[PDB]
RNA sequence: CCGAUAACGAACGAGACUCUGGCAUGCUAACUAGUUACGCGACCCCCGAGCGGUCGGCGUCCCCCAACUUCUUAGAGGGACAAGUGGCGUUCAGCCACCCGAGAUUGAGCAAUAACAGGUCUGUGAUGCCCUUAGAUGUCCGGGGCUGCACGCGCGCUACACUGACUGGCUCAGCGUGUGCCUACCCUACGCCGGCAGGCGCGGGUAACCCGUUGAACCCCAUUCGUGAUGGGGAUCGGGGAUUGCAAUUAUUCCCCAUGAACGAGGAAUUCCCAGUAAGUGCGGGUCAUAAGCUUGCGUUGAUUAAGUCCCUGCCCUUUGUACACACCGCC
């Protein structure tokens, strides 16, 4: 329990792991997605908003506190 | 609870029930009134008290021998 | 017909058990729009349980200094909650909270003055209101307990805690607890 | 046809926001410091507004004109007051202008769903003493 | 149909009313505005680079609902909060020269003029466009 | 001063009132202060009709 | 669109005599430079006309030198006069604005000239308590225990 | 070799206990049995017709 | 308080009382408060409504040329008294639950005998005694001091962060003050200059007439921040500018730009508190030429546990023991 040293940045390496799997857990979040990619957290926001704009990610709230997205209708 | 009256209201309760006690009923709100002219109460809030006992005494005093 | 937040009737919930069932108001009549009303529910000795168990979490949920009267930022917390456990498992919001209250509050305690055994030294049990109420200030601090110096937020925090409660999985705040409190009657009872 | 003198004032007080009420014959509008009701900023507690016309429908407001000027108090206290306001005018208007049995089935679906619709708060406040910083806390003392 | 900026949510109508200023070029900006902050008691600059065209936009809007407005209404208005940092927080006053410049500028724009008491208010042009930017922005949001 | 005050406290009830009561404090005797109070009659003190049922110099 | 990290971000700069990490926004990341502040750092860029929501590392070589020699000349570049540190200068007079380790040896310049004059201020300096009038009963412990 | 958890339904409110009130101590009967009452000590706020959880069959029954 | 009762008849304190808050669409009222209606307008609707909608824009005591008090204000009054029902009870005093009720415990103020070697002679042209009285302890002026720091304590403010900071937008209060016999010193709208503190010219207000519909804060709604002693926190320190005064150094205060200290929820202990309560959060008054982290009040948001106990700390009545009576901090 020293640091985070999250990566401000994508690298490749995580960024094809955005497009893959990211979209496709109902609970995506911006804080859930910083700790499951290693990723700041300002950057999830700002690369969700882009997953928003290709279409492929469900918003529901659109808080300034508490923005809440999920995956496509699936069945 | 703490709610029990005081010598002062009582007092004057058993004085006019057995000196008025034909101009009485059990009725508060005539009882207090029936107060106003025969006695003096100087608070507002110390008339309903005497006359709040009153309707108590006289519900009693259809049914048993009070002292008065 | 009552549509908590725009949805999620309370039409649909139940308790597990009859103990509780006097105290959890997700009743239709104890069904409200918005979890929130002066309703001076407080005034006497059992008067707070015909108060809706959302709003009693509501008020639970402010604490520490920096919340004491913001009621407005609890809503807005409380309700992006429950549509995040309404998107995770898919069912009410209020099943999954009613579920997590019966889960989490213990069914025994211990209190004693003099020379106790370990922490107290005999073993009694609860009441059915301390377990309502033991249960829903066991969430409220869990979730921010968890939320202190990270980047999750307390409509999340909130949210996994009545996700594990409801369930039990022996990593809830609220479970976690309930074993030590249990664990240790039975060692004074 | 145009008919005058049809009109109910009916307030509605909680936590020093005096709320005035002004009932009309006509459409059913809803409009608050001149403007409506869903255009209002505490949208937490939007729901608040929309509970009396979601308890009775918006059937009994038809031909009944709300108009809510509202000036003291403090945010959610204008809330509640604007809230009594509603029902109260609405109930009075149809105390003295239907048949009161209509105000009796009308008013018991308000009062048992919330008496704060009908009945107002009467706590207000309570005056700080010397002996600390609030109403009822004291000033922390020391004795060494 | 009729459309009045009190049946429209303020915020997004100062929001459309921003670029609206934004687009139409005739709205006089110093050279200092870049600088300055919007308030002594305001500790950072801010955000927008249009923060004038939004200013400008948000007083038309409180000139429509009651005029009269002076710098000293503008300023408490405009009030925040001063923390001080040790000290206990106290309510300050904005930049009076800021609202100052913000009103001049507007009767570049020909829209507000000084009552025959104190005090400033809209003309009946600038209020013609109060309205119309408050039916398209109406529409916009509804559908 | 016990005798003054008698005559003092007489002479009040004798023009007629309900109550009296004197106070006379001070190095009365030795060098120790004392304190005589010759009280009589009804005297109330408690609640608001204190303020026009007394008269205190 | 939040792209990849570039192929020539530095994750740290070198400016004068200071390193910036590249890791954080570049309004705020200029500000690690001793005597560049929040506000100062924030008006540079509205005059260099960078883009504000990019971090520090991704910046261009000459984007760097010409916000570098902006604040360190800020009369010809319409920064304020009143906007410095150095306005007035005790020793030549100047409107000068310093962001560096020679604010260091300044301050140290002005300190050891108080105490030359063996001023109150600079008497107070020298024996390490404090100058701003503030009680000393009960505070400043910290330094001496 | 273990027993089940109970529930019981009050039946009456007989007198505080603890040494400071704490606790409360209440005659009780079971729902497994009509005729089968017992009494028991029970912390927090409890009255008549409520019915409340029991981990053990027979705890302690002193008369105060 | 009922009851018994070698006591009867009393008295003070408690109660009672006054003020405050909670309902009075009942009465009196109101150009120093407004509200409805009507008419000018201003703008939007216009395909077309047209009594369409909004305006704190103007009006109808600009005296015959609309009404009313519902909201405001303040007077007279009313209203709640354990009143009604049930249950407990000597069926007395009274106790509990419930209906109807704005209210079924609103907060205070006042407050007994007696006592303390408790505090004030630095509140007084209250005061005894003692001291001093011209090289003055009188009294005036100049300067310094009351602030001074290896440390310990108390009352507090700010924090430790994302249930947050910043930026912008939306947007709701009530207490209460305001120009002076001495005594000079008010609160401020409006406009202009400055980025800000500020500066200048102009008004209003001796006040429900003006500041002021007190456009407060918190909070809400969006952007950035991203778990780092970081944009949390702003301690310490430099430079510059103004305001009050005769005087700002030992920084009076206020403003801007600079470094960014500890602090990651605090050991032994302990304070306050049961409903509009705590806490958050600002706003008044006192002090003031200049000013509040203090204090006195007001307002906004607004809970958790408890409707018990004598465990600790104490308190009251009765019995009891005492070698105590300066009264167990005793005596021995
Ligand atoms: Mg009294
Ligand atoms: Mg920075």
């Amino acid at each position: 329990r020293d640091k985070l040293n999250n990566l401000v940045l994508f690298d490749k390496a995580t960024y094809d792991k955005l497009c893959k799997e990211v979209p496709n857990y109902k609970l995506i979040t911006p804080a859930v997605v910083s700790e499951r990619l290693k990723i700041r957290g300002s950057l999830a926001r700002a690369a969700l908003q882009e997953l928003l704009s290709k279409g492929l990610i469900k918003l529901v709230s659109k808080h300034r506190a508490q923005v809440i997205y999920t995956r496509n209708t699936k069945g | 609870m703490g709610r029990v009256r005081t010598k002062t209201v009582k007092k004057a309760a058993r004085v006019i029930i057995e000196k008025y006690y034909t101009r009485l009923g059990n009725d508060f709100h005539t009882n207090k009134r029936v107060c106003e002219e025969i006695a003096i109460i100087p608070s507002k809030k110390l008339r309903n008290k005497i006359a709040g006992y009153v309707t108590h005494l006289m519900k009693r005093i259809q049914r048993g021998p009070v002292r008065g | 017909d009552i549509k908590l937040f725009g949805k999620w009737s309370t039409d649909d919930v139940q308790i597990n058990d009859i103990s509780l069932q006097d105290y959890i108001a997700v009743k239709e009549k104890y069904a409200k729009y918005l979890p929130h009303s002066a309703g001076r529910y407080a005034a006497k000795r059992f008067r707070k349980a015909q108060c809706p168990i959302v709003e009693r979490l509501t008020n639970s949920m402010m604490m520490h200094g920096r919340n004491n009267g913001k009621k407005l930022m609890t809503v807005r917390i409380v309700k992006h909650a429950f549509e995040i456990i309404h998107l995770l498992t898919g069912e009410n919001p209020l099943q999954v909270l009613v579920n997590a209250i019966i889960n989490s509050g213990p069914r025994e305690d211990s209190t004693r003055i003099g020379r106790a055994g370990t922490v107290r030294r005999q073993a009694v049990d609860v009441s059915p209101l301390r377990r309502v109420n033991q249960a829903i200030w066991l969430l409220c601090t869990g979730a921010r307990e968890a939320a202190f110096r990270n980047i999750k937020t307390i409509a999340e925090c909130l949210a996994d805690e009545l996700i594990n409660a409801a369930k039990g999985s022996s990593n809830s705040y609220a479970i976690k607890k309930k074993d030590e409190l249990e664990r240790v009657a039975k060692s004074n009872r | 046809s145009k008919g005058p003198l049809q009109s109910v004032q009916v307030f509605g007080r909680k936590k020093t926001a005096t709320a005035v009420a002004h009932c009309k014959r006509g459409n059913g509008l809803i409009k608050v410091n001149g403007r409506p009701l869903e255009m209002i900023e505490p949208r937490t507690l939007q729901y608040k507004l929309l509970e009396p016309v979601l308890l009775l429908g918006k059937e009994r407001f038809a031909g009944v004109d709300i108009r809510v000027r509202v000036k003291g108090g403090g945010h959610v206290a204008q809330i509640y007051a604007i809230r009594q306001s509603i029902s109260k005018a609405l109930v009075a208007y149809y105390q003295k202008y239907v048949d009161e049995a209509s105000k009796k089935e009308i008013k018991d679906i308000l009062i048992q769903y919330d008496r704060t619709l009908l009945v107002a708060d009467p706590r207000r406040c309570e005056s700080k003493k010397f002996g600390g910083p609030g109403a009822r806390a004291r000033y922390q003392k020391s004795y060494r | 149909p009729g459309v009045t900026v009190k049946d429209v949510n303020q915020q997004e109508f100062v929001r459309a009313l921003a670029a609206f200023l934004k687009k139409s070029g005739k709205l006089k900006v110093p050279e200092w505005v870049d600088t300055v902050k919007l308030a002594k008691h305001k500790e950072l600059a801010p955000y927008d680079e249009n923060w004038f065209y939004t200013r400008a936009a948000s007083t038309a809007r409180h000139l429509y609902l009651r005029g009269g407005a002076g710098v000293g209404s503008m300023t408490k208005i405009y009030g925040g909060r001063q923390r001080n940092g040790v000290m206990p927080s106290h309510f300050s006053r904005g930049s009076k020269s800021v609202a100052r410049r913000v009103l001049q500028a507007l009767e570049g724009l020909k829209m507000v003029e000084k009552d025959q008491d104190g005090g400033r208010k809209l003309t009946p042009q600038g209020q013609r466009d109060l309205d119309r930017i408050a039916g398209q922005v109406a529409a916009a949001n509804k559908k | 001063v016990r005798r003054a005050c008698y005559g003092v406290l007489r002479f009040i009830m004798e023009s007629g009132a309900k109550g009296c009561e004197v106070v006379v404090s001070g190095k009365l005797r030795g060098q120790r202060a004392k304190s005589m109070k010759f009280v009589d009659g009804l005297m109330i003190h408690s609640g608001d009709p204190v303020n026009y049922y007394v008269d205190t110099a | 669109m939040s792209l990849v990290i570039p192929e020539k971000f530095q994750h740290i700069l070198r400016v004068l005599n200071t390193n910036i990490d590249g890791r954080r926004k570049i309004a705020f990341a200029i500000t690690a430079i001793k005597g560049v502040g929040r506000r100062y750092a924030h008006v540079v860029l509205r005059k260099a006309d960078i883009d504000l929501t990019k971090r520090a590392g991704e910046l261009t070589e000459d984007e760097v030198e010409r916000v570098i020699t902006i604040m360190q000349n800020p009369r010809q570049y319409k920064i304020p006069d009143w906007f410095l540190n150095r306005q007035k200068d005790v020793k030549d007079g100047k409107y000068s604005q310093v962001l560096a380790n020679g604010l260091d040896n300044k301050l140290r310049e002005d300190l050891e000239r108080l105490k030359k004059i063996r001023a109150h201020r600079g008497l107070r300096h020298f024996w390490g308590l404090r100058v701003r009038g503030q009680h000393t009963k009960t505070t400043g412990r910290r330094g001496r225990t | 070799r273990v027993q089940p958890i109970k529930l019981a339904r009050v039946t009456k409110v007989l007198g505080r206990t603890g040494s400071q009130g704490q606790c409360t101590q209440v005659r009780v009967e079971f729902m497994d049995d009509t005729s089968r009452s017992i009494i028991r000590n029970v912390k927090g706020p409890v009255r008549e017709g409520d019915v409340l959880t029991l981990l053990e069959s027979e705890r302690e029954a002193r008369r105060l």
